[PDB]
């Protein structure tokens, strides 16, 4: 142990943590609490010394203090400044984020802010401010003008963030007046951090800030030891801009004498260093500076720990600044650079400069390459056609530069110098007409969301700078350059023409101006220069796409094209779609999963005009580009029966030749169901016989009924024959065949044993009782059930099929493979993968209203196959969740937000092979969190607080017993609902979820981590299922995993919208939510990154309603659904409105509305859906179309509190 | 060697680097402090739970250059689970057969082999 | 800094010395009746590389 310790830091800080510890936990046994406190003061002076006096930063040691103070809450009172300083030097960002958050929970207006602004600041550090604004949207924000700052911010605003901190700083009289001091700290710190987001010059001149008030002899102020690499990268810049003040030179003079002040500069700033030496041309110094640094950063990057991702990405970023200029210097007088022109600084400028971190390594590490590059390319001038390709290579960093800022949408751009590369590319054509492309693309981005006025005044700035003389260079370019002017132009076109159309009365429209004018001629009549506008921008994209035709970006111009063709077709809607159906398939040709999800919109138009598809499919048999179309199979396989245009049977007869698997099922569920419906019999006909060994298969089948419990099917035979009774006697006789042959017949094929008798017992009595084929159903019915309830399997082993019981796999019977897991997307199927092979048998069987069974399978290359069995249900409606499910992470993959926040969701496989018998997995890593929770507090308590006092004392006098709670919705007001739900809180414990998480933390951020995948998975399921309108009803209908803290929602048995519009009992939550889900970390207020994950995941579902109607209803969504517990197109009405932007109250009364209007109450109902308190009935105000924030905040507010506050069922335990 | 390797790490450029880092490969080994030790002194025996330590050491005695460190490393490690594997012989762990380091025993057992 | 830590549990570890159980076996009890015979460990120069008879 010690001859390792000394070895490894990392150990050695572990041991440290984990020995003081354990002696902390051992000397209070015999120590008073006065020499315990006395102890702890000495420490937190000694801590208050250590972190206050060092000036070195290691990573280990700092942790380490870190953990020692996160041990106890007795030293988690230290100075919260030099904790922050400390951790922000040595990137433990986490670590102290946890231990100021617990010490101020510790703690329980007191000046916590200031514990808090610093605690903004590691935020900002890892670039978190959803959470920012979580902060100021309390008492906690002193100043909302930083609230301001803080959302123009968020939309990557620099100028006007830099505007709001200046005019708060610079102002001192408020309402209140007079901020504290870490509140105009930390604007001045977010000013200095958006001049370096807008690094001009002049900017990183106010970014020296001239040293306000007056203030080595500037590094001398706290402040101005922060404000330190602030100052020497703006003067760096400047000078390598070409300055010669050398202030800053006299500077490093004078931190020169003082080994501390220069051993700190070599600690964090050896590479600018190196680069002024390199601008004081000291070769030998810098490369000796450079060199240190890459030994530094060596060792840091050793140092710090591997799943704290972004501090390695910051260490990337070290590394990498530091190797530009140490292979630049690698090369200076190596080969002859005075007149020998090699082509390799030719080359290695190549490839802009080897990967410039595109997309990723923000903006500081982008505009530092660049200016690397170019003084690199500079000096190598001066120490020497070539002028030409170096003055190329420097217009490929800038452009770099501005397509990285574009895709990151950033705004606060230097647009003056994108004018000034304007003025430099006019040199030649086809470096103007690049910088032409990137200065449009700059305007189509900033089209954000005023894009309508924002462009109506300004089209693109006269859009393609008006080159219309030098189109393609006159053509001279390539087919792409003029392919790329179609698409701009087209854009514009289509930008303007929906701008006018949503907007009528736009702002700028009313504005007398040239582009009103110029607007009018390329479309007076407003309805002609819309049509005009439409008509251009269609004939442009139709360009672009043949172009795009004759040379990946074809298929980008065909979804260009086939997108603004379909909002054509849906402004038209309440021949001409022909040939852009035809270039949505070209572009389907190519396998591509955004050409593939809009092939439910390709069916819709398929059948909504067969005149021209019915023409245009005759080249469409096989149009599949490898092999795809799998995720809508069941669309199509029960759309076979209905008269259907042949090629579309053609391709699935082919995919169900190739692969008979994988339709199996489909086709079974499809089994079921002229002068042209014969056409459709003999197609099925051919498929059936196409069919392999559907013996095994049937037997199979057989086995799992067999297990099923024969009272059930009894009972779901009596609710069917009574519905069908009140036509009679051939529907009525054809289900008494049916029942006949499940229980009349002596036998079955497969023997158990609760069924096997069952049958022989009750089938001819049931037949006797009835030739027929209400009230002697019910009584055969009661008299039924009332016999023997246990349901025996065979044993463990399945008799109920031979081929569980024995009869191994064999090459003469086709294999099974393992059901949902044989998708394809243009890719061919592999073969190796794993089947249904092997017994490993055991029949788990739970106890719920259809008794799941949980069955246990051994696979082909021995993996075990959990597969849960489920009764009466038509669960093709789940298999339409799982592919909505599969779309929306797909959505989510092409959202760049989503994508950047990293949005996905887990999802499993349903595979229903009746609607009498299903089958789900099963996933064996998940958990309810009731059993998770009830593990970590206390079992005693657990058995008695929550036998005794968890139920009674909160639901049932307050709503006196069953029945009593209608009277008490009745009565139900806003006093009795604050009180009865304050009582349900007070009457549970909380921070279950924090003891659970903790339970499998080992470090404090590993935690962090944990709670923010496990918040982001929750928040992302809620919007979901809320979105799909299915509710949960309780905590167990949650299961999550512990590998890596996925909680998944399970018992999505609700109808679409339907939580009470079917049902007695009111399930009008709009999510599951409990005083828990508030607890997954206190001191935040639910106002943060799931407010941030709704309002992104509102703003990418804001383009889906042309796709969602398109594939949740394609059949009749589930006929009969809606009225065994009603129109699809209310459905679907509501589900637009709902995407298009909807006020969730006026949801929820529609809902009620809907099926539930005939309850007492039910404008008592209605009334506390707006809300119970009227900071929740003020959702008025906010109507249909409102913005994303709004309709989620509101959501939020006034759909989840109230009800659960005062109206709430026992068995969604409302305490949970 | 680790020069040039900062020389090629920073002559490729981020979209190569960004690959050098799904489930977040992070899962806590154990839920229990069921590996503890009372350190020896003259006056108390605090308790040290060996757990943490487990992990680390694995790929410090998998990968680390010094070869005085790394077999250091393994030394401590092969001392550490010998230590373990005696404990459970004390008091049987419960469970559905005997489980008393059973995760620990998945983690371990495979990568003191392959080493 | 750097080695301010090492050197403390270096310190608290190596010092303890005096305690009666230091010495002791922390299992008296052999895991089973088994023969151990002591074994010693050579290390050299010489690695796998270029092997042959």
């Amino acid at each position: 142990l010690q001859a390792v310790a000394q070895r490894d830091p990392i150990i050695a800080k572990q041991l440290f943590s984990s020995l003081f510890s354990g002696i902390l936990k051992e000397m209070d046994k015999f120590k008073t609490l006065s020499e315990k406190n006395n102890i702890t003061q000495k420490l937190l002076q000694d801590f208050n010394r250590f972190l206050n006096t060092t000036f070195s930063f290691f990573p280990p040691f700092v942790s380490c203090i870190q953990d020692i103070s996160c041990q106890h809450a007795a030293l988690l009172s230290l100075d919260p400044a030099a904790v922050s300083a400390g951790c922000l030097a040595s990137l433990q960002q986490p670590v102290g984020i946890r231990l100021l958050e617990e010490a101020l929970l510790r703690l329980l207006l007191p000046p916590d802010v200031l514990r808090w602004v610093e605690l903004a600041k590691l935020y900002r550090s890892i670039g978190e401010y959803d959470v920012l604004r979580g902060i100021f949207t309390s008492e906690i924000g002193t100043k909302q003008i930083t609230q301001s700052a803080l959302l123009a911010e968020a939309r990557s605003d620099y100028s006007e963030a830099a505007k709001q901190y200046d005019e708060a700083l610079n102002k001192q009289d408020w309402v209140d007046g007079e901020p504290t001091e870490a509140e105009k700290d930390f604007w001045e710190l977010a000013s200095l951090d958006c001049y370096n987001h807008l690094a001009e010059w002049k900017s990183l001149e106010y970014c020296s800030t001239a040293s306000i008030d007056s203030e080595k002899i500037w590094s001398e102020p706290f402040y101005q030891e922060t404000y330190l690499p602030y100052m020497i990268r703006s003067k760096l810049k400047l000078l390598l801009q070409g300055e010669a003040d050398q202030s800053l030179l006299t500077f490093i003079d004078k931190a020169m004498h003082g080994e501390l002040q220069k051993a700190i500069l070599e600690l964090h700033y050896s590479q600018e260093l190196s680069l002024l030496y390199l601008l004081q041309d000291d070769v030998d110094r810098a490369k000796y500076y450079i060199q240190n640094g890459i030994q530094s950063f060596m060792q840091n990057y050793s140092s710090i720990d591997v799943l704290l991702h972004q501090s390695r990405l910051t260490k990337l970023q070290s590394v990498q600044a530091l190797t530009e200029i140490q292979e630049f210097i690698s090369f200076i007088s190596k080969q002859g650079n005075l007149s020998s022109q090699v082509p390799l600084k030719r080359l290695l400028n190549t490839w802009t400069n080897r990967y410039p971190d595109a997309k990723m390594d923000p903006m500081n590490i982008w505009d530092d390459i660049i200016t690397n590059r170019c003084f690199f390319l500079s000096k190598i001038e001066e120490k020497l056609d070539i002028s030409s390709l170096i003055r190329s290579c420097k217009f490929s960093m800038k452009m770099k530069m501005i397509d990285s800022a574009r895709k990151q949408n950033n705004f606060s751009l230097a647009m003056k110098l994108l004018k000034e590369l304007h003025k430099e590319s006019k040199t030649r054509d086809d470096w103007l007409v690049s910088w032409v492309q990137s200065y449009c693309r700059l305007s189509h981005c900033r089209s954000r969301s005023q894009g309508c006025s924002e462009q109506v005044l300004t089209v693109l700035k006269t859009v393609s700078l008006l080159d219309e003389n030098n189109v393609s260079s006159y053509l001279s370019k390539n087919i792409l350059a003029f392919r790329d002017q179609n698409i701009l132009l087209g854009t514009t076109y289509r930008i303007i023409a929906n701008a006018l159309s949503s907007e009528p009365a736009c702002l700028a429209e009313i504005e007398e101006d040239k582009a009103r004018r110029i607007l009018e001629l390329s479309g007076e009549d407003s309805e002609k220069v819309i049509a005009g506008l439409y008509q251009r921008a269609f004939q442009h994209l139709s360009e672009a796409v043949q172009a795009a035709e004759e040379e990946a970006g074809v298929i980008d111009a065909y979804m260009t094209l086939a997108d603004f063709c379909d909002q054509q077709l849906r402004k038209e809607e309440e021949a001409y779609p022909a040939l852009v159906v035809e270039k949505m398939l070209k572009a389907l040709k190519l396998n591509s999963n955004e050409a593939r999800l809009k092939f439910p919109r390709l069916l819709q138009i398929i059948e909504r005009y067969p005149e021209e598809t019915l023409s245009l499919m005759t080249k469409e048999i096989s149009s599949v580009p490898c092999w795809q179309f799998i995720s809508w199979i069941s669309h199509m396989v029960a759309l076979l029966d209905k008269d259907q245009a042949v090629a579309v049977q053609h391709s699935v007869e082919e995919i169900t030749d190739n692969y008979p698997q994988a339709i199996v099922y489909p086709f079974i569920i499809s089994s079921e169901s002229t002068s042209t419906g014969h056409k459709n019999k003999e197609f099925v006909a051919r498929i059936k016989s196409k069919l392999d060994q559907g013996g095994v298969i049937q037997d199979f089948i057989n086995a799992l009924d067999q297990l099923s419990n024969p009272e059930l099917l009894f009972k779901d035979w009596s609710n069917d024959v009574r519905a069908e009774l009140a036509v009679n006697k051939k529907n009525i006789e054809k289900m008494y065949e049916r029942m006949y042959a499940a229980l009349g017949d002596p036998k079955a094929p497969g023997l158990g044993a609760f069924r096997r008798k069952f049958i022989q017992t009750f089938g001819k009595e049931f037949d006797k009782h009835f030739g027929k084929g209400s009230d002697f159903n019910d009584i055969t019915n009661m008299l039924l059930l009332k016999m023997n309830k246990d349901s025996k399997p065979p044993g463990n082993l399945k008799e109920c099929s031979p081929w569980m019981s024995d009869f191994k796999v064999e090459f003469l019977r086709n294999e099974l493979e393992i059901p949902g897991q044989y998708d394809g997307r243009g890719k061919p199927l592999p073969e190796y993968h794993v089947r249904i092979a092997g017994f490993d048998e055991r029949v788990t069987v739970m106890a719920s209203l259809r008794r799941p069974k949980r069955i246990i399978i051994r696979g082909h290359d021995e993996r075990e196959h959990p597969f849960l069995v489920k009764g009466g249900e038509d669960l093709r409606q789940d298999q339409r969740v799982e592919q909505l499910f599969q779309v929306m992470n797909g959505i989510l993959a092409q959202d760049s937000a989503c994508s950047q926040r990293a949005l996905q969701l887990r999802t499993y496989s349903v595979v229903p092979m009746t609607s009498r018998l299903g089958l789900i997995e099963w996933l064996e890593n998940t958990v309810t969190l009731k059993d998770l929770l009830l593990n970590t507090m206390s079992q005693e308590e657990k058995a008695a607080y929550l036998s005794d006092p968890r139920a009674p004392p909160c639901e049932y006098k307050d709503w006196l017993d069953v029945g009593a709670y209608m009277l008490m919705y009745k009565g139900a007001n806003r006093t009795e609902t604050v009180t009865s739900f304050r009582k349900r809180e007070s009457k549970v414990p909380a921070d279950l979820l924090k003891r659970a998480f903790v339970r499998m933390s080992t470090s404090p951020e590993a935690f962090l981590a944990l709670r923010s995948h496990f918040a982001s998975s929750h928040a992302l399921i809620c919007i979901s299922h809320w979105i799909l309108g299915i509710g949960d009803r309780h905590l167990n209908n949650f299961m999550v995993a512990m590998e890596t803290g996925g909680v998944i929602g399970i018992d999505f048995g609700h109808a679409f919208g339907s939580a009470t519009q079917f049902l007695p009992v009111p399930e009008l939550m709009p999510f599951r939510l409990t005083r828990q889900f508030i607890n997954l970390m206190l001191p935040m207020k639910e106002t943060g990154l799931m407010y941030s994950i709704m309002v992104h995941a509102l703003r990418a579902f804001r383009s889906d309603p042309g796709l969602l109607t398109n594939t949740m209803d394609v059949f009749v969504k589930e006929p009969s659904f809606d009225w065994k517990n009603w129109y699809p197109r209310q459905k679907i009405c509501y589900a637009k409105r709902k995407l298009a932007g909807a006020n969730p109250a006026v949801i929820t009364c529609d809902e009620l509305l809907l099926g539930h209007e005939k309850a007492p109450a039910f404008r008592d109902y209605v009334a506390v859906a707006r809300g119970s308190k009227d900071h929740n009935i003020r959702a008025q105000e906010p109507e249909s179309g409102l913005s994303e924030e709004t309709q989620v905040k509101c959501l939020m507010d006034q759909a989840t509190d109230p009800n659960i506050l005062g109206r709430t069922w026992e068995g969604w335990e409302p305490w949970m | 060697i680790r020069i040039r390797v900062v020389q090629m790490l920073g002559s490729l450029g981020g979209q190569i680097n960004k690959n050098l880092l799904m489930m977040k490969s992070y899962v806590a080994w154990d839920r229990e402090k069921r590996l503890s030790f009372a350190v020896p002194f003259r006056e108390m025996k605090p308790v040290i739970f060996l757990d943490v330590f487990l992990p680390r050491v694995t790929e410090l005695a998998l990968t680390a250059s010094d070869r005085q460190t790394k077999v250091a490393a393994c030394e401590l490690l092969h001392s550490m689970v010998m230590f373990m594997l005696g404990k459970a012989t004390q008091m049987p762990e419960g469970g559905q057969g005997a489980p008393p380091m059973y995760q620990l025993y998945k983690r371990t057992f495979p990568v003191l082999l392959r080493l | 800094e750097v080695h301010f830590l090492s050197l403390a549990t270096n310190f608290l570890l190596e010092m303890t010395s005096m305690s009666p159980d230091y010495p002791n076996p922390m299992f008296e009890h052999p895991l089973s009746e088994c023969e151990f015979q002591e074994y010693t460990i050579d290390s050299d120069w010489r690695f796998r590389s270029t092997v042959l008879t």
